[PDB]
DNA sequence: ATCGGATGTATATATCTGACACGTGCCTGGAGACTAGGGAGTAATCCCCTTGGCGGTTAAAACGCGGGGGACAGCGCGTACGTGCGTTTAAGCGGTGCTAGAGCTGTCTACGACCAATTGAGCGGCCTCGGCACCGGGATTCTCGA
DNA sequence: TCGAGAATCCCGGTGCCGAGGCCGCTCAATTGGTCGTAGACAGCTCTAGCACCGCTTAAACGCACGTACGCGCTGTCCCCCGCGTTTTAACCGCCAAGGGGATTACTCCCTAGTCTCCAGGCACGTGTCAGATATATACATCCGAT
């Protein structure tokens, strides 16, 4: 399904805490929407490569090792799944 | 007897198959791989050279200088997405001036 | 004109839609809903016609009579009933020992319907006296046989499940022609189905050797009892090996269309040259059920998973059609000006090819 | 407690967090979100609990990095507040316009 | 001293240019840059496809794997155009 | 002539149309010779090779400049400054 | 149930050699496995492509030398090449 | 600037539990022996070219001045945000049934490597002619101070 | 709102070397079999992601508000630049050489491949303690008082 909900699934305190781990204090109230936008545009490519990889393997489930494989294809590597 | 005319393409297919066989990319390859590669290289080369010719006729010069190729590759957006971290010898750069740096008066 | 080049959305008057077929030139859509009901939608007019409470178990196939007064349905619960197009009730009711695959009406004989029972010979049921006539077959009688008319329905062609195809008469049943399909290189092959056209007497054959072939309904009675297979073009998909489920013929008589199962790859060719011309870009996730073009105008409309996707030629007339003496074009040449600057007493009274699949007589404005 | 000055508890929050090691976005909303977004490319897919988990961390990683960069350019702006134009600046200067 | 024979993608791209625009000349420098570009894309696609084939415990390189590679690597509708053209070429090649 | 800032636009546009190199051959060649002698002694260079390096340099370098440019625009000023160069070098992810 | 390959015992022994007092958790095992693999494919691919550069059909030790000098940063490369040369010499002397 | 008070900060004390480290089995890889055959290095070479160098100059750089345009410091301000608290709410464990799907195994058949020779695609040498560089001058457009 | 001067575009008008096309002479790409085999089909096993619900509370929601600072405005002053000058070695074109990079030929020796047996490392139990969890406390810090 396609639903406009769950996009705001990252409510404000989560971004607050993420900003804190980043090490910032004063964030304007109009940052949240573009953070959602950049997160979505980033996640698009990785999820698309993951689904293409799992489709080519003739199975309709996705593992984690193919996910890290796609992530390494982009350039950002993960350690700790094989 | 030839093999390129079997599909009607122009890029060689025997050359691609030999070069991929000696390129040790794998140990065993199918039959459709060389023709498929010849086809995709054909399509990409045509895509680039059509814009090259358009730029050649832009300045009314028969010969295509690399500046024309640079302009044709850069002005398109999909190419700039695919040719991200690549330069061109003698290529030059497309004209660009920042908007806020434009003096004016009455 | 040429192949369809634009894309159309969906036509879902009701959520579920299993089967679809055009009548003679795409007038009404025969939706067999998966609830035991028979719904009729409107084509080229985007509407609905009639909903029939057939029975409990849903149906899986639909076709209309030659005179358009009947709605035959290959039921999944062996209800061989003659539902009326006009009133919506059942005119004739009968039961068959085996279910039905392909229902068709001979455009010259609506009395004898087309039935494709499984593990048994095809049976023609006569609507005039409710009598069943078994089609004589050869060799086995327990095979997955499919029976189908020709262009005119004058000869009937049957396909078995070992490699044998039979030719006989639609009414006299004089089985005098057979055919043996090629046995590959080492192993034989059965036949899944065949599909015909409305011009040229050509027909596609779908087999179990993953390859779709094409023959003509004129080389079997000409060869005699049985000859050597000789197709025109052994078309197939040699990059993914998609199996074939449903494929029909063109609306002009020169194109061939083939349908995938889940890959959303609808392939097209022409009978003159077996070279691919275009491929359909379908959104993955659904299974294709039925395909059948407009029998006159080039367009494609495939039903799948309760919805329908149409790739078409959407057209609106140009603004320059205000008057023949009025045009709205652009030119840079100087205007070329013009160079050349009864009484009777008679009242006025005057107001592919065509076959006999007409007279639906189903239209309710209110 | 009492109405504290702005940013005062922010410093101790930074100190508590920057040394911490945990997951900041919840689990159920994120898995629901990825299952929702997976529909467009292909419907009716099944996820693995180990898989989706991995994913969020990677995303968080990337996202965290962004803030870092933005913070620095924010200091280059002679202001402490973070503004949208700085996010676009960082995105464009990173090389993925 | 001893002359050597070298292979370059010179004749084929020239024939393509004549097939498209049979009125425009080309330079030697453009010839070399096009040769480098075609070698680059060839190696990129071939290597990515090979490492994918190794990834799947497959000892072969089919044609399907290459189209998967060009789906991954090529962005936008250019990917659809290229893959459709490749399918056309292979289908027109096989029955010959 | 006069009106400073007008001649800059004319110069920058004229040079944007042009596509030649910008570094004298001999000084750059001698510098490459020196930096090679730093690594190993008595290295014979190919005249084509040096040229190669040359072009790449400007490419890299010009990109850097452009980035610094927009950074200055982010600071409500036109003139670029050294600090902006370290800004670009650090933010690019290449320190 | 089946046979699967991993680097668990060897890294464990290497750990016990230098710090025979500290334990590790399975996550450390997985991350060290990933790290050692990743570096292995990186250096091996670089060596293969070097061997293909000079139209040579073999990969010997000096190819690995060139690859390690080219890839790793300076001081760690010096340490690694020294230790590897020591290992290969002591192997060849006592075969 | 200096001191007192509320309050989060890091520390010591029971304890308990599920993950960490250890002992067993044996089957699949790896080490031991042997061969031949195809890559490789090592002697020799000789012509391409890269280093070195010299005369002429002018296009380019180097240096000094005049000023105006832009960097930089400050000041009000009013407004958008961080802090704080009472309240609702969906996250988070908890634990249950199972079908749908992944995963392993015997199989046997269409499909890719070996190879021999051909013989035409394809690569190198020589004019050569025109696309294009060089040049001289008139027509064409922009700008800023009266 | 309008000139003087100052630049660029273009119309010839001419001379020259690079892309081109033909001839000649090769070498590796097919074709056809030939031979072994890698993966595809169908079956069976197992196991866990999903549907499902219960109950509990950490946290999100949203209002209240008091002020920190982003920003617009001012003034300031200082140094970058454009214009002019003198000054000079990058660049051009010409010489000459030796050396070493690319090529030829060759014998020799490292290794792919085969066969061979035995041993060590992962699946699988099984005991046990390192650190999370909750309690009481000295301490450093924001805030408020002078």
């Amino acid at each position: 399904k396609v639903l406009r909900d769950n996009i705001q699934g990252i409510t404000k305190p989560a971004i607050r805490r993420l900003a804190r781990r980043g090490g910032v204090k004063r964030i304007s109230g109009l940052i949240y929407e573009e953070t959602r936008g950049v997160l979505k545009v980033f996640l698009e490519n990785v999820i698309r490569d993951a689904v293409t990889y799992t489709e080519h393997a003739k199975r309709k489930t996705v593992t984690a090792m193919d996910v890290v494989y796609a992530l390494k294809r982009q350039g950002r590597t993960l350690y700790g799944f094989g | 007897k030839t093999r390129s005319s079997r599909a009607g393409l122009q890029f060689p297919v025997g050359r691609v198959h030999r070069l991929l066989r000696k390129g040790n990319y794998a140990e065993r390859v199918g039959a459709g791989a060389p023709v498929y590669l010849a086809a995709v290289l054909e399509y990409l080369t045509a895509e680039i050279l059509e814009l090259a010719g358009n730029a050649a006729r832009d300045n009314k010069k028969t010969r295509i200088i690399p500046r024309h190729l640079q302009l044709a590759v850069r002005n398109d957006e999909e190419l700039n997405k695919l040719l991200g971290r690549v330069t061109i010898a003698q290529g030059g750069v497309l004209p660009n001036i920042q908007s806020v740096l434009l003096p004016k008066k009455t | 004109q040429n192949y369809p080049e634009e894309a159309d959305g969906t036509l879902d008057c009701i959520s579920m839609a299993l089967t679809c077929t055009f009548n003679r030139w795409g007038t009404l859509l025969a939706v067999g809903c998966n609830d035991g009901r028979i719904v009729i939608w409107d084509f080229l007019t985007r509407g609905i016609a009639k909903i029939i409470s057939a029975h409990i178990h849903p149906v899986c196939s639909l076709c209309w009579s030659r005179d358009g007064h009947k709605l035959v349905s290959a039921s999944t619960d062996n209800i061989v009933s003659q539902w009326d197009v006009l009133s919506g009730d059942c005119d004739q009711r009968f039961r068959f020992p085996s279910p039905i695959l392909k229902v068709q009406y001979h455009p010259r004989d609506q009395n004898k319907v087309l039935v494709c029972p499984m593990k048994s010979a095809p049976v023609m049921l006569t609507l005039s006296d409710s009598k069943h006539v078994v089609l004589p077959v050869d060799d086995d009688s327990d095979l997955n046989v499919v029976a189908s008319f020709d262009r005119r329905g004058e000869y009937i062609y049957t396909g078995n499940a070992k490699g044998k195809i039979l030719v006989l008469k639609t009414d006299s049943q004089d089985l005098v022609a057979s055919f043996r399909v090629t046995t590959g290189t080492s192993n034989t092959t059965a036949i899944k189905s065949i599909e015909f056209a409305r011009k040229g007497s050509c027909f596609l054959i779908n087999t179990a050797d993953r390859i779709i072939r094409v023959y003509d309904g004129r080389e079997i009675l000409t060869c005699g009892r049985d000859g050597e297979p000789e197709p025109m073009q052994k078309l197939q998909d040699l990059v993914n090996r998609t199996p074939w489920k449903k494929c029909c013929f063109s609306g002009d008589g020169e194109y061939i269309v083939a349908g995938s199962a889940r890959q959303h790859a609808l392939y097209i060719w022409e009978k003159s040259i077996g070279n691919l011309v275009k491929i359909l870009h379908g959104t993955r996730g659904e299974l294709l059920l039925d395909v059948a073009w407009h029998p006159v105008r080039p367009i494609i409309a495939s039903i799948s998973s309760g919805v329908v996707s149409i790739w078409a030629q959407n057209q609106v007339e140009n603004w320059s059609a205000f008057a023949p003496d009025f045009k709205e074009l652009d030119e840079n040449v100087e205007y070329e000006e013009r160079e050349s600057e009864e009484d009777e007493e008679v009242d006025v009274t005057s107001v592919d090819e065509e076959l006999e699949d007409s007279k639906a007589l189903l239209y309710l404005p209110i | 407690p009492h109405r504290y000055r702005p940013g005062t508890v922010a410093l101790r929050e930074i100190r508590r967090y920057q040394k911490s090691t945990e997951l900041l976005i919840r689990k159920l909303p994120f898995q629901r979100l990825v299952r929702e977004i997976a529909q467009d490319f292909k419907t009716d897919l099944r996820f693995q609990s180990s898989a989706v988990l991995a994913l969020q961390e990677a995303s968080e990683a990337y996202l965290v990095a962004l803030f870092e960069d933005t913070n620095l350019c924010a200091i280059h702006a002679k202001r402490v507040t973070i503004l949208p134009k700085d996010i676009q600046l960082a995105r464009r200067i990173r090389g993925e316009r | 001293r001893r002359k050597t024979r070298k292979e370059s993608y010179a004749i084929y791209v020239y024939k393509v240019l004549k097939q498209v625009h049979p009125d425009t000349g080309i330079s030697s420098k453009a010839m070399s840059i096009m040769n480098s570009f075609v070698n680059d894309v060839f190696e990129r696609i071939a290597g990515e496809a090979s490492r994918l084939a190794h990834y799947n415990k497959r000892s072969t390189i089919t044609s399907r794997e290459i189209q998967t590679a060009v789906r991954l690597l090529l962005p936008g509708e250019l990917a659809k155009h290229a893959v459709s053209e490749g399918t056309k070429a292979v289908t027109c090649y096989t029955s010959a």
